[PDB]
């Protein structure tokens, strides 16, 4: 998912 | 005196979840609630999570997951490597909060796990302004640059500025610089917050974990937060349970840890062993800077007996135990 200026995720994967 | 859960196959964050949603006792009730009667037991995930919790509620056996795996149809071994710990709740408390419509227990996730929230877009040229309201039931929170959960917080709430190549379309007004930000209007009893423990690469494809030292406390104060404050309800909650990833990639070591009567009593959840803990072993150890926190979960202090209400054997209906009972009969 898109959060301010990046892609993050929790426990990792996108 | 709390039982665990099989490891089974790579479920990831399954257990863990299961658990925080097992001691989260007001839903438990109304799970057991719903009226599995007609339901077929291969597609029924509604009755595959009463059987899990039943369970976890008379068995001092391990408790099995695999026919509620197969309820919601993560049966490939990605599943739950390409998938979210968010996105795993909404399935499952989507499912149960259609079963419940039409009951006595309708309602029942949206009053624990709902909230109200504001996004607005203020054009600083002209006079416009939008100001959708949106629902959530979980709050994701940048830990990235963040010491402690309340930088977060301020970081959710902080305005974003539109300038530049990424102005905000007011249509009749046009093209201009705008604001956008988003404030809280409700605080539901229930707060699932997860973490950005991960930042990922669109170029090359990679996800690189965040290990960085991020604090959160045992209370906490959110009044502050809110758009409007309430007296007599402040925003001031206690935290129930902590979901640990030890790995350093998907997949590795999902641990939680939970103190289910609010007591600070808390107990380590490690798949089939649950084994009493320290405070210190919760909170702190999980701060990071190999194990770290993606998810905590936090109750209204107001809500805290409610929420944690006592379960009894009784409050199980008789005739979902002896379908339960028979199954295990026919094994």
């Amino acid at each position: 998912f898109y959060y301010r200026g990046g892609w993050y995720s929790v426990n990792g994967y996108c | 005196g709390y039982v665990g859960l099989k490891n089974q196959g790579a479920t990831c964050y399954m257990n863990s979840l299961l658990q925080t949603l097992f001691f989260t006792n007001q839903l438990r009730k109304a799970v057991y609630m719903m009226p599995t009667e007609g339901d077929d037991s291969s597609k029924s995930v509604p009755l595959a999570l009463q059987r899990v919790f039943y369970e976890l509620q008379h068995s001092d056996k391990p408790v099995g997951t695999k026919k509620l795996t197969k309820s919601f149809g993560w049966e490939t071994l990605d599943s739950f490597m390409q998938h979210d710990v968010q996105e795993l709740c909404r399935v499952l408390l989507d499912n149960v909060e259609n079963k419940m419509k039409g009951t006595c227990v309708e309602g029942t996730i949206p009053k624990l796990f709902r909230g109200k929230m504001v996004s607005y877009i203020q054009c600083k040229e002209v006079d416009y302004r939008s100001d959708r309201r949106e629902d959530y039931y979980d709050i994701q929170l940048s830990i990235k640059g963040k010491k402690n959960i309340f930088e977060s917080f301020v970081d959710y709430v902080a305005v974003e500025q539109l300038d530049g190549d990424n102005k905000y379309d007011a249509g009749e007004h046009g093209l201009q610089e705008a604001e956008k930000g988003v404030k809280f209007l409700t605080l539901p009893p229930v707060l699932h917050l997860q973490l950005m423990r991960f930042m990922y690469d669109p170029q090359t494809d990679q996800n690189i974990k965040i290990n960085d030292r991020f604090e959160f406390p045992e209370q906490l104060p959110l009044d502050e937060f809110l758009q409007k404050t309430d007296p007599k309800d402040p925003a001031n909650y206690i935290l129930h349970a902590v979901l640990v990833h030890s790995g350093d990639n998907h997949g590795g070591h999902y641990v939680v840890y939970l103190n289910p009567k609010g007591d600070g009593k808390w107990c380590k959840f490690d798949d089939d062993v649950v084994s009493r803990c320290t405070k210190e072993e919760a909170i702190e150890h999980n701060y990071g800077g190999c194990t770290n926190a993606y998810m905590l979960v936090y109750i209204r202090e107001s809500k805290l007996s409610e929420v944690l209400q006592a379960v009894t054997d009784h409050d199980i209906p008789q005739q979902l135990v002896e379908r339960l009972q028979e199954e295990k009969r026919i094994e």
